[PDB]
């Protein structure tokens, strides 16, 4: 009834959604195949209802090179997709976001703008987008660039977020990686209602040191993205004691036009032999949630203040312990938020507990949390991709490159005093100030 | 007979009023299919002030179920008591408000107004003399609280000889189930006290700590704290809805609470709360009622009246008493408890009494005082909202859907002069 | 006693008779064979106004089916319900008109007419008092627009001393089936204001939001969108067909609803209108069906009232009621409505109570009000005809077959004279 | 009852006839031999019935060489057709319009007007008469352009409806196609009450994209062009809620003598595999029908105006919501209609669903749509085609074979002026006019 259709940009994207798309299979319990053996709408959320008994996802599959969209149609979820929306070019962008963004990326933009808008208006109340790219990847930047600009012209205001995929500090698998980084966030700064950051490292380390896994390959972080995407739209998806919708979490999370870059945060995240000697209590799950080593950005938060924060709670769940485990984190001394913000939380609970995937690498649980703050620790991530950027940038290297796939002087210059600027408001704003 | 309409706004009043109909049918012996079950006829004698007859002796409830996001009609029809609720009262939108003002006052508001308004003019239809009005909601969210104010203004255009009566869920001062709770709460605030008759304010976490220290519940849950708001709700109403030694009723109330047009905010409480285990161990009378009344710890609302002075007080009781303790007794209170009354009013007492008695209860009470303890939370509210604004913070949404920046400073203004008059009146001689 | 003859032109009227013969045959008990097996005798006192008895206790309808192409009887004749017409009524035609007006009054309906007037006066040399014609056309397609038309001006001649009402579909404003609507429109009316009695104007869509709102379906066939229609069309006529404390009849409404010779445009509705599930959950009384009346929501022509005034207005109830509540409350009608009533009609009202219930409902009531918001209606149809015939389109097809373009002169003069006369008298003191 | 003969002429219309007449079999449940395995008429107005169970078609099949015609009597389609109407020549006229016209023309023309006649009398409500016949060709251009003339004198006023096929603009089989075209054109304009045109080159396209086959064959192709053939008279042959003759649509699309040049469409036209995955209602074929690459010529029509249009459903349809669909369509800014024209649409209904032929490319489906809009679109055809002859005549190619077979010089001059005054009077009432 309220209808949000997901953007998967990129292979990162095609296989996070791939992830996620299983993630919600086993949630709403349809087969891979479209039959099925609170309940029932949910699905009709996400899966919209063909004439026979089989439902179809309201995903847009879009990439450049198409041996990614061939393994997805090669997959075990071959009959779910419908065979239109997998959209492929012929060739890649080569981390190259001019590439990305003019020479090829027009060529099948039109398509992928008349698919969004088939689909959108074969629904009937329209929420938004949910847009899934990464950073590094030049076909993933210049796609959502364009991509924004186009259903910002299309659709004036819905809702437009994006889970990104935020570069490592120390962990790199590019070279033009700040290139990307720069222009991607300079033209897409202004076309985004709220923009989530997730990066590979913190992951890595969240399964290293608290689920324990040695060999951590990539299906195991597309899991853990997916469980926290999940959990941030059941409340959407299902009913609760206190719901909680997309509008909401804009506007209690972002409180200024610009400054609209939180980071999620998933809890409880525990092994399976683990489990046995735990309890699993709000109070606990709440502060392990709240713990600075559980977040997902490399940034820890002692070096900033909080500024916003929602959490989700879902399963069996009492408001009051509820709010005895927020006031004590409250009054807490190392959790410190900012002054004019005398009221920095936004609480939603839902009903319906999380369920495990099989063979995946989490435990059942009976509660779960999810996390998105609002804060100023992203501004050294800023600071430093910043830094590295004008660094490769200060005797021009790759330029040659950027400027013979049609670029000029002027986007270079201009990305780089913007992101500037939008740093120095960032500490502004996040530091204390008198009166 | 003295007809009255109820009206809920927004998730709180859906939930408060599923658990009050819950109330009202275990009250007057209506079986969950909507037909008659009881024995006693004195309930049928006056069945028509809330339900209305219906053919095959079917009652239908007079209440008007709206909000903008369907989640909550979607739980109440597929839930139990959905089978005798009429479904044209059922209205609701495409979206929620998302905790926002300008959404709730000026996005969805007109068509959603338009559309309760004109079912509101059928309800009135079939009411033989009109009482009044009930509407409970939230000042916190933002589709309850924009939206009530829009209907509570269009309803006093409409009907300016009748009353009405808002039950506010007032956010709590030590914690906030949102972020933006000061906006809404000052709008909603300033809208209500130039356009209301009176208001019960019921905060949430007095009413936790009342259900976790006196009733003793390891896990209290929104069912218990609805359970106790509609018990407060259901004494309120049975004075009409009922015979009774001493009757009285809304408008008795407020000619009683309202000594001036500004003034009509005010505090509930019930009692006897007492446990499933330690109930046995107690008397059940009129001093252990009457005192635990008159303690700050049974108070429904987040304010220690210990810090001001209780301008007037109403003691509606129900079941079998007689006037003798009732009146002895609390005038011993009176006398005891002196130094918190104001000199100005002598004989600032109402009491009424009831003749049926609480469902599995010898007898209760229902406890309302309009005092001058409120002031520390409108100056709260009033500091959080001006410390938030003058940071300027999330003021260009409110903004970006037809408000701008003068709307909010009459606000603050407004309710500065109305905290102004509070305490002068509460310090006057 | 009293006889009827009613008359079915068009795709629409052999539709339409479809279902209106379906309802008449369970008011009075007709099987679909033909044979009576009722129980009650209040039916067969008065059982010869419509049906016509024969040997062996057989009854077959007074009605004449007439089409230019074949496809209308075909579906009739063989399906259910097609056993008890005599065969003989069945006239049927070579080809269809295919949506022209000369087509289907100069060309090719000139043959068939001496087939038909030859049967009409056929139809009751038996008949022992005629009242009067039915007739049940469309006024977009050829040969309902068109021969319908030419049958009216013939049986004028033949029966002037006799009524005869004209249950027409007037064009929908939103919407146009065909293309070349505003042609056979004005063509048709300009011969109907002159030798007509009375006319009800029928808008689709406006069956449409009736159907998809009032009564909650989601996919209106024309098997339910036109099952509407009959009943307005049997209540009508119930008059004369049942006892009834106050009784009316088709020359008693034609006298109360005429002031002028050219003014017999009316507006049908009925009440009440309850889905299958939302009716347990309403008592029928007086009350709501007055009410249901004479809001626009529940009207049968597209076109709202509130921008006209109401010249007449004739009620006819239905069921079994006191008359007192019948009539109590048109005046509180014409109390709190006075606005939207003309003035130099005082008591501008026409009641009439029957003594039978329609089918399965405790009671029922029909409107038939002429209204001045019909000025609007003729107004857009007069507006698209005046842009189109300036361009000329689609006339080079109809100069070919008698007509010429002196012809089109007089039917937009004689519309806008129409039109203005129409509207004078409202705003006129 | 009210019956209508089809004159097949050509190879064009033989092979097209092949398919075409397929098709009514099947919808009438004939078997090829004749014998039997809404219902009881519905083939009275096609297939005369004889003495024995066997019908036979009202058919009338010539062409000037033997070719194509022996196929079809060799044929699986053998028993069926009666073995006079099959009409044959010695010899084709070599894409000769003069050939076809004057010289072999006349010798062969006398032999269809008997066998017309002798099926005129033997039916009873005749009502009009179906052309199949082509433009490039010289049988199928010429020789029927002298049958627009006998059968105009021997029958004053019926239906004469013409399935044409229109000469690609890029896509081009002959190489006199420009002669042909025009010369035929001008003879057949003032004998032809509307003439649907089809390209042969938009149907690739719409095989290629929207029914994703790679191997288009002419027995593919042809299945595509008697779905509309079946649905201008679908309405005859079944009853419907709301029914049409063929008087209507020549009465509702032709707004002036000349301007009776519409286009077909049909839709929905959707894969085998692409079936399970789509909704297949109401309200989306009529958006499916009226998008710019379902139009079955290659002339996009948002370069136009809509003069006019038709819809003709079928099966499981409510007309409330056919009633909402076409409503809407009238927001939507890609129709463009005149102004003397407020109102401007048709819709008829049937009870009767579609059925596919086996072996065929489509898929089994519950509702169709066939759209038939005269629009301004189809001037940019003539222009365009005028261009190519007018650049012929200037040196005189190719004339030399056209003069000597019996036609004057004086001729071609005539027939260019005329496309020339059609092309101003078309564009002329489209443009918008003062006063
Ligand atoms: N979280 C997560 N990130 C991934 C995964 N696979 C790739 N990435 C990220 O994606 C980046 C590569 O960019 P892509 O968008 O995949 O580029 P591409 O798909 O090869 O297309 P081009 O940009 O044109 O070369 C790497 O820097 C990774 O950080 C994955 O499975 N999970
Ligand atoms: N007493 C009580 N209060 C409740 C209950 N449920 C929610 N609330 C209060 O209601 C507030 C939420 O505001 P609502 O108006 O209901 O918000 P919504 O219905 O989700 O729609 P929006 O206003 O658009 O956000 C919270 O701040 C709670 O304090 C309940 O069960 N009991
Ligand atoms: N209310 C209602 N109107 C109908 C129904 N069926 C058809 N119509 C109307 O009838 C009109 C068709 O014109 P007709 O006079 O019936 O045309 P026809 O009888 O098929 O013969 P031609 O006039 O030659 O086309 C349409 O504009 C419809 O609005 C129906 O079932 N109910
Ligand atoms: N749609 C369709 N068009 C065809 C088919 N076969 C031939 N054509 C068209 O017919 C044209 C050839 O002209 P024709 O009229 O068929 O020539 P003919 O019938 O052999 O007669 P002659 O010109 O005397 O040889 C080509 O340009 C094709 O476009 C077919 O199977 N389907
Ligand atoms: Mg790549
Ligand atoms: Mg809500
Ligand atoms: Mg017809
Ligand atoms: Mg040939």
């Amino acid at each position: 009834m309220r209808e949000c259709i997901s953007i998967h940009v990129g292979q990162a994207g095609v296989q996070i959604g791939n992830a996620c798309w299983e993630l919600y299979c086993l949630e709403h319990g349809i087969q891979p195949d479209g039959q099925m053996p609170h309940h029932h709408d949910s699905f009709n959320t996400f899966f919209s209802e063909t004439g026979a008994g089989k439902h179809v996802p309201r995903a847009v599959f879009v990439d450049l090179e198409p041996t990614v969209i061939d393994e997805v149609r090669t997959g075990t979820y071959r009959q779910l997709f419908h065979p239109e929306q997998l959209i492929t070019g012929k060739e890649d962008a080569a981390n190259n976001y001019a590439r990305g963004h003019y020479t090829i990326g027009k060529e099948i933009i039109d398509l992928v703008l008349d698919r969004i808008r088939k689909l959108a208006d074969q629904c009937t109340g329209l929420q938004g987008f949910l847009v899934f790219h990464s950073f590094g990847g030049g076909t993933g930047s210049g796609f959502t660039s364009l991509l924004m600009e186009r259903l910002s012209v299309d659709y004036g205001k819905k809702s437009k977020l994006e889970f990104s995929i935020y570069p490592a500090p120390q962990v790199s698998t590019a070279v033009v990686e700040p290139y990307n980084s720069i222009l991607t966030t300079h033209t897409t700064l202004e076309h985004s209602d709220c923009a989530f950051m997730v990066d590979n490292e913190a992951i890595y380390d969240i399964c290293r040191r608290n689920l324990d896994i040695e060999r951590p390959t990539y299906t195991n972080l597309n899991r853990l993205i997916s469980q926290i995407v999940s959990s941030i739209t059941a409340s959407l998806r299902f009913d609760g004691a206190l719901n909680v919708d997309l509008t909401n979490f804009q506007t209690n999370l972002v409180p200024y036009p610009r400054i609209h870059f939180p980071l999620a945060t998933y809890a409880p995240v525990i092994s399976a032999e683990k489990a046995y000697h735990e309890q699993l209590s709000v109070a606990e799950i709440t502060n392990a949630c709240f713990e600075p080593a559980n977040q997902m950005v490399k940034c820890d938060p002692r070096h900033g203040k909080y500024m916003a924060c929602c959490l989700l709670y879902r399963g069996d769940v009492v408001p009051k312990d509820v709010n005895a485990a927020i006031a004590t984190i409250k009054t807490k001394r190392s959790i410190q938020f900012v002054d004019w913000c005398p009221t920095g939380f936004k609480v939603g609970i839902n009903y319906q507990p999380p369920t495990v995937v099989p063979g995946g690498d989490l435990a059942k649980v009976q509660r779960a949390v999810c996390m998105l703050s609002n804060t100023t620790a992203i501004a050294e991530a800023w600071a430093r991709l910043d830094h590295k950027f004008d660094l490769m940038y200060a005797k021009r290297a790759f330029v040659h490159w950027y400027v013979g796939e049609g670029m000029e002087e002027g986007e270079f210059s201009e990305a780089r005093e913007d992101m500037a600027a939008l740093e120095k408001d960032y500490e502004e704003v996040g530091v204390d100030s008198v009166e | 007979m003295r007809e009255i309409v109820h009206i809920q706004a927004g998730q709180c009043g859906n939930q408060i009023g599923a658990k009050f109909w819950e109330v009202i049918s275990d009250e007057h012996g209506i079986d969950p299919s909507g037909n008659y079950v009881g024995d006693s006829d004195l309930q049928l004698e006056r069945i028509s002030v809330y339900y209305n007859e219906a053919s095959s002796h079917k009652y239908v409830p007079r209440a008007i179920l709206v909000d903008l996001e369907p989640g909550t009609m979607d739980s109440v029809r597929s839930g139990a008591f959905g089978h005798l609720f009429r479904p044209d009262n059922f209205i609701f939108g495409q979206s929620g408000a998302g905790n926002n003002w300008a959404k709730g006052h000026y996005t969805e508001g007109a068509e959603l107004v338009d559309s309760v308004l004109d079912v509101v003019r059928k309800e009135c239809e079939n009411c033989d003399c009109l009482q009044g009005f009930q509407l409970t909601h939230s000042l916190g969210g933002g589709t309850g609280s924009g939206m009530g104010t829009l209907l509570i203004s269009k309803v006093r255009e409409e009907y300016p000889d009748r009353i009405m009566n808002t039950f506010s869920v007032v956010p709590s001062p030590k914690v906030s189930d949102t972020v933006v709770e000061p906006y809404n709460a000052t709008l909603s605030i300033h809208q209500l006290v130039e356009n209301t008759d009176e208001t019960y304010c019921i905060d949430n976490e007095a009413l936790y700590d009342i259900c976790f220290r006196t009733l003793k519940l390891a896990t209290p849950t929104y069912g218990d704290l609805n359970h106790l708001v509609s018990a407060t709700m259901s004494g309120v109403t049975t004075s009409l809805r009922f015979p009774g030694q001493l009757n009285a009723d809304l408008r008795k109330l407020a000619v009683n609470m309202v000594p001036f047009p500004r003034l009509h905010f005010f505090m509930p409480g019930f009692a006897p709360l007492t446990a499933r285990g330690s109930q046995q161990y107690r008397a059940l009378t009129v001093p252990e009622l009457t005192q635990q009344m008159f303690d700050a710890k049974n108070m429904m609302a987040a304010c220690d009246p210990r810090h001001g002075r209780y301008l007037t007080v109403a003691t509606v009781f129900r079941g079998r008493m007689s006037m003798k303790e009732v009146d002895e007794q609390m005038l011993a209170i009176q006398s005891k408890n002196s130094s918190y009354f104001v000199e100005w009013i002598p004989n600032n007492v109402k009491v009424a009494v009831c003749d049926i008695p609480p469902r599995g209860l010898k007898m209760s009470s229902t406890f309302i005082g309009n005092s001058t303890a409120i002031q520390e939370l409108f100056k709260r509210i009033s500091e959080q909202f001006t410390a938030m604004f003058r940071r300027k913070a999330f003021l260009h949404w409110y903004t970006g859907e037809g408000m701008d920046e003068m709307e909010f400073t009459e606000a603050e203004s407004n309710m500065n002069d109305l905290v102004s008059e509070y305490q002068q009146y509460q310090d006057a001689t």
